[PDB]
């Protein structure tokens, strides 16, 4: 197990469902022995004779760049086309639609509040959960 | 020694990259139905020069510049990835 | 109101398997290296990872870098996208291409296998923002949710 | 980890090193150095002190608030040490004394103390020990305070086998009783030699080094059950190294040969002194031992210290020995001794 | 008389600031959003430079606050998004700008409340 | 009340004691952790709750300007007695 | 771009007056450690200085250089006069901090710290 | 004359103004701006070249007379290219009268020394350049006066931390007082007080 930290304890870039590229702020640090997430790789990367090429977290951002250009374009909505061509090879191969309904994962306000690992353990929207189904 | 992926980076709009998106928009889908197996991933973003990424076993890429290429240019320059491998 | 989450449950220490199979405190200097002797003894597919929900991108490249340094491809999501067809290959076949903000320009909307009101909470608030001041009509394929 | 003791900080007085360290014998030479490279990095130390508080008030400053702990104690009450390290998660044990006195003789502050206080530091769950022996050492010795160090050096490690035992040789300092015992010489004019200093070897080592030494053991997992000898890094004969200390000194040097029948009576005569002895039948023993050749021991080099030379620090403690005539001579004006290669 | 000098003004060796702080701290230039439980803007007019937070600390003493970092507590205000830059850039600090954020204009109408068909109708006041 | 851990250290009022481990607690020894005994928990519930014949009370703490800021506590629920917000002090409604 | 100088007219001139200060500091430094009875010898006196000097090689404005030896000078003089104590003279060589390896995976173990 | 309300004073206000302009008219050479404040305080603005003759006139003239340098101050304001307001406050015992004359100078650039004109500004451009880094030319003996020996940095300017970067112990090894780098047991607490309402419309600034 190797602690790393939370969304509130680093400057981490997160793409939005439009494709909106944005980064957290450090708030306040990972508690006890935990560790930047990205920093853990590259330390590893090290120790077993691989690494990677990049020191800072400016530098890991380069290589983010290099992979994909828009993900350090922050804040900008970065219009993608040719829904064209997804088309055309999304006929290449048909696949059959079984017949279970459409139903949802989540159906009525009790199933949103534990979703993730932290607000699973989140002692407050155990209260809801508690509320809502009583 | 293998090829593992390619990515082609280009302009949405600026006149560099109208080789690259006229190959997109012409040869992508032929090229893709041959190499069903190939990642080949497109990323637009405005205002960068276009770019044809290739990277091989163990983590090694090289990168191609597109800038200003005609589509035919663009179909050379990734035959020649997808064939001189390394 | 899920922060306090962070506060609970916390992994704060490197662990590793002791002699009886249990989880013990350790360095982080043994932890890495236990960690990097395996990853210097496997190659290609015996080598995989799996990126959860609440992951950054500067840990997601990290992780790939590594991996494919080994000759691993097998960097994957817990959450499924189809891969037919151009799958990743081209943005738009996986984003929201209108937009959030364009809700409030559609004049017809229609949901096909979502509850957006729990999926998205405010993407939904922006739909009935639409619905009630443009008149935007919507419909839904699947469950009838609330 | 207990969460209490995970680091924090960025090493300075006001962080957390996690060591929480019972130091018996802070009291001393060596304890202010200890104590002040623990207090630099915001450990919590634990001060028994068997003197009067005003004596320990030079460590005061050592530790921010709270960093600094002081308790009472007793070498020969087993409860008073239970007290002192049952909180701790590392002991280090400096206890010693260069001359018997009517209540405590060689045995007990090097043998009935040391295993005293491993024993219970054991039965209290203390993870580590460190405890410090000398260099010379050796049960065969003519010297009743070297004859004990062996002796307890071996009981330390049968009760604490874990332990981590450091043999250092003559220590030098601002506050040692090495460099400043042969400066004081002076007083009596010439200085005695057993065969004129031509006879013995020694290997003496910088304070400083022994502290950076001692603080490398408590954090490096490796020195958990080993023995280290800490040496310096040039071997001198005792007349070159008395030489160059009048030299650094600036003051006539006159030695002259005392057989070692005659050094031993006068030896006697300032033991008779209830205060502390300027020298003993002992001291003149241990000064005049070769300093030991343990290749097969691993050294300061081994905990990363890099060993200090003698000729840069002699002036750091011999500069107050001069006369106002030669106080501001620089470190470059004296010669140095010749190192046996 | 007057001397030219035409390169970039770079004042990092005569501030006095240790090397660690310039050269590893990330300045952030930003307009201050808006607190959401006020609806005054008052405090949304101004440009702020502030630094990246670092380890803060339990005191084991008392459970205070503990830090090392010098700036933790800077803050500085400038008129506009160009000034703030300009500061950055001579005192050799990395910084990160964010855009401004202004307020959408709205079409405000109390009649809407009433509307014989439309759905903006209000069922209470 | 001011209860002790199965170390023996009293818990404060604010339920703070040293975990069974924690070094921290070797600063009492040969001295004493200073606790407040008069926990004001269990003493404002000593006090008993006053009847009043109001749907509305006002309470200042008493002493007058003495007290704490002047409060108005309504007193309509019968299911629960009205508490100052200030001092603890609870009020109910006579039938 | 025209502003108005503070000593030197271009760079020529700034490095006119570097050296000057150089000369003046190297000369200084044995009767620094003799006056103050430092416990360090002249050579590492004089090669503390030239690491000063070094760490500004890089300047290329003329008036960033001119203020640079205007501070030269005035810590020049509070050395020579002795308004320094032994405590000021000894802040260059920073004798109890303790190293900071500068390694990626050394910071990595001890913090947060880039 | 409502009792908590300060009183105004139009004939100080009046003569300032008129006092003010005849500056202006002797020295438009130097002079970028005049202003009384509605509590009849003058207040100079010249460009810096003009420290001296602006001076020397105010405290020479027949009808100046501004014999006393009061005080000699700068004030920090990042958001200007020149950063730096160098504030003289004069009196002039005479006409029983205080004037204030303002220049700016950015890190870079120096300012003529006015201890020529008046002998008090010695110490005060000394304090200046200690806190502020200002370097003022011709100054017959510039250096630190408020500062400890050896300091880095000028603490007065809003870029420099309030708790500055080093702080001292006495350390028992090297047998001195030595200096490390600063840190706090307990960290200051920024509190943000501002309220987000606007307080004084007099002064709105216009969007
Ligand atoms: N040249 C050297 O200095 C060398 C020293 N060593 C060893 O290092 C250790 C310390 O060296 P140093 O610090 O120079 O010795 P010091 O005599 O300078 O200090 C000795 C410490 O032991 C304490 N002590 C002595 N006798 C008793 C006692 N009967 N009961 C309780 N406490 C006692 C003293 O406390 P108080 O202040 O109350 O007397 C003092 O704190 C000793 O074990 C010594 O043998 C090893 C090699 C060389
Ligand atoms: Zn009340």
């Amino acid at each position: 197990i190797l602690p790393g930290a939370a969304y509130t304890e680093k400057s981490a870039t997160y793409v939005n469902t439009e494709g909106r590229a944005q980064q957290t702020k450090v708030a306040v640090t990972p508690p006890g022995l935990a560790r930047e997430d990205w920093k853990i790789i590259r330390a590893l990367s090290e120790i077993a004779g691989m690494t990677l090429p990049y020191d800072t977290l400016d530098q890991v951002r380069n290589r983010l760049e290099e992979v994909s250009p828009n993900l350090v374009r922050y804040d900008d909505v970065e219009g993608a086309n040719y829904f064209q061509q997804a088309s055309e090879l999304s006929k290449l191969v048909n696949q059959q639609l079984l017949a279970d309904p459409l139903v949802p994962p989540q159906l009525t306000i009790k199933d949103f509040y534990m979703t993730d690992s932290i607000s699973r353990a989140s002692q407050t929207m155990a209260k809801c959960v508690k509320a809502v189904t009583e | 020694l293998g090829l593992r992926e390619i990515r082609i980076h280009l302009c949405q709009r600026s006149p560099g990259s109208q080789g690259v998106r006229d190959f997109i928009e012409k040869r992508y889908v032929e090229l893709k139905k041959a190499n069903p197996d190939l990642p080949i991933l497109i990323r637009e973003c405005s205002d960068v020069q276009p770019k044809l990424w290739a990277r091989y076993a163990f983590g090694q890429e090289k990168n191609v510049s597109l800038n200003n290429f005609s589509a035919d240019q663009v179909t050379r320059a990734l035959e020649n990835v997808l064939s001189s491998k390394a | 109101f899920a922060y306090d989450g962070l506060k609970r449950q916390r992994l704060t220490e490197p662990m590793v398997r002791n002699e009886k199979g249990l989880l013990t405190h350790t360095t982080w200097e043994d932890a890495l290296s236990r960690v990097a002797g395996m990853l210097q003894s496997f190659q290609g597919n015996d080598v995989a990872a799996i990126a959860g929900g609440l992951v950054d991108a500067e840990a997601l490249i990290a992780l790939k870098d590594l991996l494919n340094r080994v000759d691993s491809d097998t960097l994957c999501t817990e959450e499924v996208f189809p891969t037919a067809g151009a799958g990743t290959d081209l943005r738009s076949n996986y984003l929201l291409n209108t937009t959030i903000a364009g809700v409030e320009e559609a004049d017809v909307v229609l949901l096909v296998g979502t509850n957006p009101r729990f999926e998205a909470p405010l993407f939904n608030a922006r739909i009935r923002k639409s619905w009630l001041h443009n008149d935007l009509k919507v419909a839904l394929i699947g469950s009838p949710v609330d | 980890l207990h969460h209490a003791v995970i680091p924090h900080g960025k090493g300075g007085r006001s962080s957390v090193s996690g060591i929480v360290a019972t130091v018996f014998g802070a009291t001393g030479f060596l304890g202010r150095y200890v104590v002040n490279h623990l207090g630099r990095m915001g450990s919590q130390v634990i001060v028994p002190h068997r003197c009067e508080p005003y004596d320990t008030m030079h460590l005061r400053p050592m530790g921010d608030l709270g960093q600094i702990i002081f308790m009472d104690w007793n070498g020969r009450d087993k409860d008073s040490i239970r007290r002192a390290v049952e909180h701790s998660s590392v002991v280090i044990n400096l206890v010693g004394r260069e001359w018997e006195t009517q209540n405590f003789d060689f045995e007990d502050v090097f043998v009935k103390i040391p295993q005293a206080i491993a024993q219970v530091s054991k039965e209290a769950g203390v993870e580590k020990f460190i405890h410090i022996s000398h260099l010379n050492a050796d049960i065969k010795s003519s010297s009743k305070y070297l004859r004990s160090k062996a002796v307890g050096e071996k009981e330390v490690r049968e009760t604490f086998p874990e332990a981590t035992i450091i043999k250092p040789a003559e220590i030098f300092g601002r506050e040692d009783r090495f460099l400043n015992y042969f400066a004081n010489i002076r007083w009596f004019g010439g200085v005695p030699l057993i065969s004129l200093g031509k006879k013995t070897v020694k290997q003496p080592v910088y304070i400083v080094d022994v502290t950076k030494g001692i603080i490398n053991a408590i954090k490096d997992p490796d020195a958990r059950g080993k023995t280290f000898a800490f040496v310096g890094p040039s071997r001198y004969l005792l007349f070159d190294l008395v030489q160059y200390v009048f030299a650094v000194a600036h003051r006539p040097f006159l030695p002259y040969p005392l057989p070692h029948f005659a050094y031993r009576w006068i030896g006697r005569l300032f033991e008779i002194s209830p205060f502390e002895p300027w020298t003993t039948r002992d001291k003149v023993e241990r000064i005049h031992t070769t300093d030991k050749i343990l290749p097969h021991l691993p050294g300061l080099e081994d905990l990363g210290v890099e060993a200090t030379p003698l000729e840069l620090k002699a002036i750091e403690v011999l500069r107050r020995h001069r006369t106002y005539r030669w106080l501001s001579s620089e470190i470059e004006d004296v010669q140095p001794a010749k190192t046996i290669p | 008389q007057l001397i030219t000098v035409d390169e970039k003004l770079d004042i990092t060796t005569i501030t006095g600031v240790p090397e660690e702080h310039i050269k590893t701290r990330k300045a952030r230039i930003f307009v201050p959003a808006r607190n959401n439980m006020q609806s005054g803007v008052n405090n949304t007019k101004k440009w702020k430079m502030e630094f990246d937070t670092r380890e803060r600390w339990e005191n084991p003493l008392m459970g205070w606050a503990s830090t090392a970092d010098p700036l933790s507590n800077l803050v500085l205000t400038f008129s506009t998004k160009e000034d703030a830059v300009a500061f950055a850039e001579k005192n050799g600090w990395s910084y990160d700008v964010e855009e401004r954020k202004v307020p959408k204009p709205k079409s405000k109408s109390y009649g809407a409340n009433f509307s014989w068909n439309k759905r903006t109708r209000v069922s209470t006041k | 009340g001011v209860r002790t851990s199965p170390t023996g250290e009293k818990v404060t009022h604010t339920g703070q004691v040293y975990d069974d481990g924690d070094y921290r607690k070797v600063r009492f020894v040969g001295r004493q952790k200073e606790v407040n005994e008069n926990f004001a928990i269990d003493l404002i519930a000593e006090q008993p709750v006053s009847q009043v014949g109001s749907r509305v009370i006002s309470c200042d703490g008493g002493g007058g300007a003495l007290g704490h800021p002047r409060v108005y506590i309504n007193l309509d629920k019968e299911t629960k007695t009205g508490t100052c917000g200030y001092c603890g002090l609870q009020f109910r409604q006579q039938h | 771009t025209s502003v108005k100088p503070i000593f030197s007219r271009d760079m020529n001139e700034a490095k006119r007056r570097v050296r000057e200060l150089y000369r003046a500091w190297y000369r200084e430094v044995p009767n620094t450690v003799h006056l103050f009875q430092l416990d360090i010898s002249v050579k590492q006196g004089r090669d503390k200085v030239r690491e000063m000097f070094k760490k500004n090689a890089h300047i290329t404005d003329p008036r960033v250089v001119d203020l640079l030896v205007i501070k030269g000078k005035m810590e020049l003089e509070e050395t020579i006069k002795v308004w320094k104590q032994r405590t000021h003279v000894m802040r260059f060589f920073h004798e109890t901090e303790a190293p900071r390896p500068k390694d990626f995976l050394s910071k990595f173990y001890v913090g947060h710290d880039p | 004359t409502r009792p908590t309300v300060r009183p105004r004073n139009d004939v100080a206000h009046k003569q300032l103004s008129a006092f003010g302009e005849y500056v202006a008219e002797i020295l438009p050479k130097y002079v970028q701006q005049v202003q009384v404040s509605c509590f009849n305080e003058l207040e100079i603005c010249i460009h810096p070249d003009g420290v001296i003759p602006v001076l020397t006139f105010l405290r020479d003239h027949s009808n100046a007379q501004f014999k006393s340098l009061a005080d000699l101050t700068a004030v920090d304001i990042p958001t200007r290219q020149n950063r730096f307001e160098i504030v003289y406050n004069l009196l002039s015992l005479r006409f029983n009268s205080r004037i204030r004359v303002k220049t700016y100078t950015d890190e870079l650039t120096p300012i003529e020394s006015s201890v020529p004109v008046y002998k008090a500004a010695n110490w005060y451009e000394r304090e200046i350049w200690d806190m502020f880094g200002v370097f003022f030319a011709n100054h017959p003996d510039l250096r630190r006066i408020l500062t400890d020996y050896g300091f880095e940095g000028h603490p007065f300017r809003k870029d420099f931390p309030l708790s500055g970067y080093v702080e001292l112990r006495y350390d028992d090894e090297v047998k001195r007082v030595v200096a490390e780098p600063v840190e706090l047991a307990q960290e200051f607490r920024k509190f943000d007080l501002n309220s987000p309402w606007e307080a004084f419309p007099a002064y709105r600034q216009p969007p």
